[PDB]
């Protein structure tokens, strides 16, 4: 889950 | 004030972007929903990292914890939004998308759209008040989990009775009333697993032949379908249940 991890990461 | 919070934090309205002026086939019906829910998704994570006691998570958890949770989360969200503006009567997905029995109809999942509607009705049968809603939000967000443990498990586990209080605390009254809504909320909550079983086995359905069954699904969405749809076939996901 790509978008999503860098969605929660930021 | 911690509810002041959740108030706070509970995310603005989230707009489907449908054309009404295409027909209504299952294709189409299901390809916007998925382009709501993709939108609804981007709402749900901005919404939990603002949750107080999320961030103190690992990261690993919080990706997995909203990964497992969030067609329970929307499903629930449906239930209120459906249960303000009509009573329980129609599938308010979205302000510019609402489902009456003709969308129900032609979107081939009439079935799941009564579970969905199910929810709703019970939030009229029990009145369910604004600050209920909004702690059975977070415990949804905290009950399913993968059978082999979260990374931050104390942390999850002081988190997760933190919030079954605020519930608590939401529900004047005597005693034995209290615990008899906390009882019939609970249900409530635990119910939700049967529901998104079925949700989940119809999404995996139409995303496992997406391109096949001309159904779209906003990139996000597929991604995080991709690594969820393998752990739960797998049985990694348990719920945490209120009753026997
Ligand atoms: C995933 C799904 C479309 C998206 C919805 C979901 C049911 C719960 C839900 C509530 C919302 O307020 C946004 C749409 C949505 C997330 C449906 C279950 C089956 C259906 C499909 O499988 C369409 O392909």
């Amino acid at each position: 889950p790509a978008i999503l991890y860098a969605l929660l990461s930021s | 004030f911690l509810i002041s919070i959740l108030e706070a934090i509970e995310p603005e309205v989230v707009y489907a972007g449908y054309d009404n002026s295409q027909p209504d086939t299952t294709n189409y019906l299901l390809s916007s929903l998925n382009r709501l829910a993709g939108k609804q998704m981007v709402s749900v994570v901005k919404w939990a990292k603002a949750l107080p006691g999320f961030r103190n998570l690992h990261l690993d958890d919080q990706m997995t914890l909203i990964q497992y949770s969030w067609m329970s989360l929307m499903a629930f969200s449906l239930g209120w939004r459906s249960y303000k503006h009509t009573n329980g009567q129609m599938l308010y997905f979205a302000p510019d998308l609402i489902f009456n029995e003709e969308r129900m109809q032609q979107s081939a999942m009439y079935d799941l759209c009564q579970g969905m509607r199910q929810i709703s009705q019970e939030f009229v049968r029990l009145q369910v008040t604004y600050e209920e809603f909004l702690c059975m939000k977070v415990l949804l967000l905290l009950s399913t989990v993968p059978k082999d443990g979260l990374k931050s498990q104390a942390s999850f586990d002081e988190m997760r009775m933190n919030y079954i209080k605020e519930l608590r605390r939401a529900i004047e009254n005597n005693s034995s009333q209290n615990w008899q809504r906390f009882y019939q909320l609970t249900k409530l909550l635990d119910s939700m697993h049967d529901l998104v079983g079925g949700l989940l086995q119809f999404c995996f359905y139409t995303f496992v032949q997406s391109q096949a069954l001309s159904v779209e699904f906003p990139e996000m969405l597929v991604e995080i379908i991709s690594d969820q749809l393998p752990k739960v076939m797998a049985g990694m996901a348990k719920p945490l249940l209120f009753h026997k």
